RNA sequence: GAUAGUGGCCUACCAUGGUUUCAACGGGUAACGGGGAAUAAGGGUUCGAUUCCGGAGAGGGAGCCUGAGAAACGGCUACCACAUCCAAGGAAGGCAGCAGGCGCGCAAAUUACCCAAUCCUAAUUCAGGGAGGUAGUGACAAUAAAUAACGAUACAGGGCCCAUUCGGGUCUUGUAAUUGGAAUGAGUACAAUGUAAAUACCUUAACGAGGAACAAUUGGAGGGCAAGUCUGGUGCCAGCAGCCGC
RNA sequence: GGAAGGGCACCACCAGGAGUGGAGCCUGCGGCUUAAUUUGACGGGGAAACUCACCAGGUCCAGACACAAUAAGGAUUGACAGAUUGAGAGCUCUUUCUUGAUUUUGUGGGUGGUGGUGCAUGGCCGUUCUUAGUUGGUGGAGUGAUUUGUCUGCUU
RNA sequence: UAUUGCUCUUCAACGAGGAAUUCCUAGUAAGCGCAAGUCAUCAGCUUGCGUUGAUUACGUCCCUGCCCUUUGUACACACCGC
RNA sequence: AUUUGGACAAACUUGGUCAUUUAGAGGAACUAAAAGUCGUAACAAGGUUUCCGUAGGUGAACCUGCGGAAGGAUCAUUAAA
C-alpha cells in the first residue's frame, strides 16, 4: 500500500515543471486565502503579530507514504548509541515526523540489496530506510530525540538529507554460525562446537 | 549468470591461439581487477580445471579434461537438460557412460567423450558431432534407435531405455518372425547402403512392453563398425551379420531357416 | 582666403602625379608610448594599467563664451542615452577626484584627523588646499629574528691516559613529564619621549613562565625526491588520481 | 615453429603361444543403502574377539597450584557383606568399621601441554637426477646481450 | 550372515565366447602341483621351488609411444572485417 | 526679442546591406552510471607480398584495369686468388 514512484529525480523535476506550469498567483502578491480548517483547532489560533504564523505550500502526493531513504551522519560529540528500532523525530522539509528507521549502509549494490545494522554505525554515514511520506525538494534533514530533561525538548542525534523515494532498497540480517577446528588431519578437519544436532 | 558467462568467455578465449598465457585470460574476460581473474584461475587450478605450463620466459595455461563440462552443463542449462550428475553404468573406450537426471526428474544418459591442449577436446568434439549426426541419420531414415537429446560440444546426453541384452534372453514365442525380422533388418541396412559388421548378441537390445498386445521394438548400437557397401570387404561383413544371427538362432533359439537367407548379390538389387 | 604663423589648411584654375615584395594599402590587438620589470655563462624570451616624462578623455558626439592660455566638464549650449524632484505649469544632472554604495567578477580598504611637514594659489608672512601628510583596514611583496639557556644528580654508555682490578680525574651523549638556582620579552602599565593632536616605535618605575598550554604550522614518507622491513581497519566508495604505477 | 631423420622396446608392431573381456564364482574399486556398511589410491588391508581406526548404547576418570569457608565430639578416604543391576560392569545408602584434611564446594592466573597446529634451528628410513655430456678457468673478438670452446668430415 | 574339514543327496547357467584388452623368445611360454609368509581355521593373496615341456621371430620403426637431435621460425604480439 | 545667407555639424527618418544579443517556433542529428528487443551476441571463421598514382564496380568487407617502387631471402653454375 505504498506509493511506488519509479525514478525520483526525473519525476521530481517533472512535477516541479508541472508546479511552475500551475503557479496561479506568483511571489510578490497579497492573498486572502481560505484554508480548510476545523473548528476545534481554533483554540490554538494565536495573536499573529505575537506568535509567528507561517503558511507553506505542498506538492503532489507528498502526503502519501513510500519507502523513503534519508542520509544520516552522527552529530559531533554525540557518543550515545541508538538502534534501528527507537522512535526518533526527523525534520525534513518542514515536517517533523516520528520515525523508526532501518539503519543501512549505502555502499552501492548492483541488485539494490543492503545490510541491516542493529545500531547506528559510529564512524560513517548511514541510510535511514523507512515507511514515510515523500519530499520533492531534497531538503536538509535533522534527526533528534524528544526529551523534557534537556533545556530544549530535543536531543540532537545528527543531521541528514532526504535522499530518495526508493522501495527497491531492501535489508538483510546476518547470523553467523561458528565452530572451532579442533584437530587437524590437515585436509579433513574435525570441527568442534558449531552445530549440536 | 555472470561467472558462467566469463567462463564461456575464456572458453571463447581458447579458439584464438595455442596454449593460452595468463594475460590473455586476464583480458579476454575483461573483468575489473587482479582479484576476479587470478582467484578464478586459482579455483580452476586447485580443482584441476587448468594447469600451468611455464616454457622459458613464458607463462601459459593448460586446460585439462576437467574444466570444460561445467560450460557444457551451462550449454545444457541453456537447452533445458540435466541438473544432477553421476551413476556409472559402462566405461567404454571412446566415451564414459553415466546415468543422470534433469530438473524434471527423468533419468538420462551422459556419454562424455575423451579421445592435450586442443586435440583431445576437439577430437572428442568431432566424435560427439559425428555420432549425433549418425543418430540423426538413423532416426531420419526411421531406424528404431534411442532418441538424441543433445550433443553438448563433446558430451552426448540422450535417453535411457529399459532393455537387457540378448545373451540373457532365453527365447521368445515368435521365433521365426524374429528371424525374419533380423534378416529383413539387415536387408534394410543394405537398402540404406550400410553394413553393421558387429551385429552381435551384445548389440541388439529389446524393449518389452507387454505379453498380450506384443507392441515392442529394438535398439541397435553399432556405431564405429558401420561400413558402406562400396568398400572392399562388405560381402563377408553382411554374411557375418546374417550368419551370426543364424548361428545364434541355431545355438540359443534352436531355429534353422526354412527360407534361404539373403546374400550380398541378393541385396545388390536393393538401394 | 583663413591663421598667431608657414602648409591643399581651404577655395578657384591648371597639370597627372604620389606609395608599393626594402611588404604599400587593408585586417587583428585581451596595443597609451618610454624611463623600466622578471629571468639567464653568453646571446636571448616575456611583461611595462601602475609612484617619473609625454599623450588622450571626463556618459557619447558636436559647437562655443571668457581669458595670455580651454574647443575646459567640480564652465555654458543643442542632440543622443540614462536618470532626479514636482502642487504637473515646470526645474535640476554628470564620482575615469577623496571617502562610500549598487552591479560585475578569482580579484581589490575608512563615508577618520590635519594643513605641523612638502609644495602650490591669492590682493598674500596670517586665508585656502581629500594636492599632500597622519592613523585605521592590510600575511601584495621586503628586512631583522622569540618559541628557551645553564647547572648538579643518578642510570646507561663511549672515549682519554693511569687499569695491577679497584678507582683517579677530563670530555660528550642519552634519558629520568628527577631536581636546582638563573636570564628575558610577548603581554599589562606610573611616567617621559614622540606627534598638529594622538596611536605605535626607541627608553623606563611596578607586575608578567617550568613554559603537564605564554602549546608552530604546512605539505609528505614506492620511484623521480629526503623520509616506514611499524601497527590496526579496509580489500561491498576499494590497485589508488600531476608521470610511471605495483 | 604442427620440418624431416635415427634409435629400440613384446608396458610397440609383425611370426605366433597363453589368454582376458563370453558362463558361473572368488577378490579389489566405484555406486546405492544404512544406524555403521570406518578410512586411503595393493595400502602386509587376509579374515567372528583383538587388530578397528565405524555405529546402538551403558559407563569410569578428569581440574594442577593459589585461594574464602569448612576440623579429629568429625571433612573425608578406604576393607567390606547385604538392598543391588539394567544386557553386563559400574553407582547410591544401612551396618562391621579404617577414618584423619588425601578434606568437600565454588572460584582466580594455568598446571596438562600424555590438546595441539604454525615460526625457526639441526637433521633423517623409500629414496633419486639410481647425474651416459655438460660445466666452469680464462682467452680473444663484440656498448650491452653474444661468438668460440660446444666443429666441415668420419666413427662408436 | 553358515571359519573350516567329512558323508549322502539337490545337478544351475555354460556347446570355445563381442566391441575391445594383457604378457611373451629356451627350459622361456604354457600346464602342473609343492614349500615358505600372511596362518587361531581356510586361498581364489603374495613369493620361491621343482616335474612335463610347445609354436614362432631373432626383423621393423609401419601402429603405439618414448626420447634424441637438425633447424624453416616467434607475425617479437601487424591489419582487419567483428 | 526677432530675422537672411553661410561654413561647422550633433542627430533623426527612410530603404538596402553585413555583424550580432536574443527570445520563441520548426526541424534534424549525438549520447548514455537508463531500461528492455532482434541481427551475424549464445556466429562461423576467413584474408593475409607490401605499397604509390589514376579509373571503375562495389559490398559487412573490398576486388579489377594501367604504370611505377622494394620500404622483398642470389643457391648453384664460368672465371679469379
Amino acid at each position: 500500500r505504498l506509493l511506488r514512484i519509479g525514478n525520483y529525480k526525473n519525476t521530481k523535476n517533472r512535477i516541479i515543471k508541472e508546479t511552475k506550469n500551475e503557479a496561479q498567483a506568483i511571489a510578490g502578491d497579497r492573498i486572502r486565502m481560505f484554508i480548510r480548517f476545523p473548528k476545534f483547532l481554533l483554540e490554538k489560533i494565536q495573536d499573529p503579530k505575537q506568535l509567528l504564523f507561517a503558511v507553506y505550500g505542498l506538492l503532489l502526493h507528498e502526503h502519501k507514504n513510500a519507502v523513503v531513504n534519508f542520509s544520516l551522519q552522527r552529530w559531533e560529540q554525540y557518543d550515545k548509541p541508538v538502534p534501528s528500532q527507537e522512535p526518533i523525530v526527523v525534520q525534513y522539509g518542514v515536517r517533523r515526523y516520528t520515525i523508526q528507521p532501518l539503519f543501512s549502509q549505502g555502499s552501492n549494490s548492483p541488485n539494490n540489496v543492503h545490510k541491516y545494522e542493529r545500531f547506528l554505525h559510529p564512524d560513517t554515514v548511514s541510510v535511514a530506510t523507512c515507511i514515510a511520506p515523500v519530499d520533492f525538494t531534497q531538503s536538509p534533514a535533522i534527526f533528534f530525540k524528544p526529551s523534557p530533561t534537556d533545556a530544549k525538548n530535543i536531543e540532537l542525534i545528527g543531521h541528514g538529507t532526504f535522499l530518495n523515494a526508493d522501495h527497491s532498497r531492501i535489508l538483510a540480517k546476518r547470523a553467523i554460525l561458528t565452530g572451532h577446528p579442533f584437530r587437524f588431519h590437515k585436509t579433513v578437519v574435525t570441527v568442534r562446537y558449531m552445530f549440536f544436532r | 549468470t555472470d561467472d558462467f558467462r566469463v567462463l564461456q568467455a575464456v572458453e571463447q578465449g581458447s579458439r584464438s591461439h595455442e596454449v593460452v598465457p595468463t594475460p590473455l585470460i586476464h583480458q579476454i574476460s575483461g573483468m575489473r581487477s587482479q582479484s576476479g581473474t587470478n582467484r578464478a584461475i586459482s579455483d580452476l587450478a586447485k580443482l584441476s580445471l587448468i594447469s600451468k605450463m611455464r616454457n622459458v620466459k613464458y607463462d601459459g595455461y593448460r586446460l585439462t579434461y576437467n574444466g570444460i563440462d561445467y560450460l557444457a552443463l551451462k550449454t545444457m542449462l541453456n537447452r533445458d537438460t540435466v541438473y544432477s550428475v553421476g551413476n556409472t553404468i559402462g566405461v567404454g573406450k571412446e566415451s564414459d557412460i553415466y546415468k543422470v537426471s534433469d530438473k524434471n526428474g527423468n533419468p538420462r544418459v551422459m556419454k562424455i567423450h575423451r579421445l592435450q591442449g586442443a586435440n583431445w577436446m576437439h577430437l572428442s568434439r568431432l566424435a560427439a558431432n559425428k555420432e549425433y549426426q549418425f543418430m540423426s541419420m538413423l532416426y531420419s531414415k526411421g531406424f528404431k534407435v534411442p532418441e538424441p537429446f543433445d550433443n553438448s560440444r563433446h558430451i552426448v546426453v540422450m535417453e535411457l531405455i529399459e532393455g537387457y541384452p540378448m545373451r540373457r534372453l532365453r527365447k521368445h514365442k515368435n521365433i521365426p518372425k524374429l528371424y525374419s525380422d533380423l534378416m529383413c533388418f539387415i536387408v534394410d541396412l543394405a537398402n540404406s547402403g550400410l553394413i553393421h559388421c558387429d551385429f552381435n548378441e551384445f548389440n541388439i537390445m529389446i524393449k518389452d512392453k507387454l505379453e498380450d498386445e506384443n507392441d515392442c521394438g529394438f535398439v541397435v548400437i553399432d556405431f564405429p563398425q558401420c561400413i558402406s557397401i562400396q568398400h572392399q570387404d562388405a560381402d563377408y561383413y553382411f554374411q557375418r551379420d546374417v550368419d551370426c544371427i543364424r548361428r545364434f538362432f541355431k545355438k540359443k533359439l534352436k531355429y534353422e531357416p526354412k527360407p534361404d537367407s539373403s546374400m550380398l548379390d541378393t541385396e545388390g538389387f536393393g538401394d
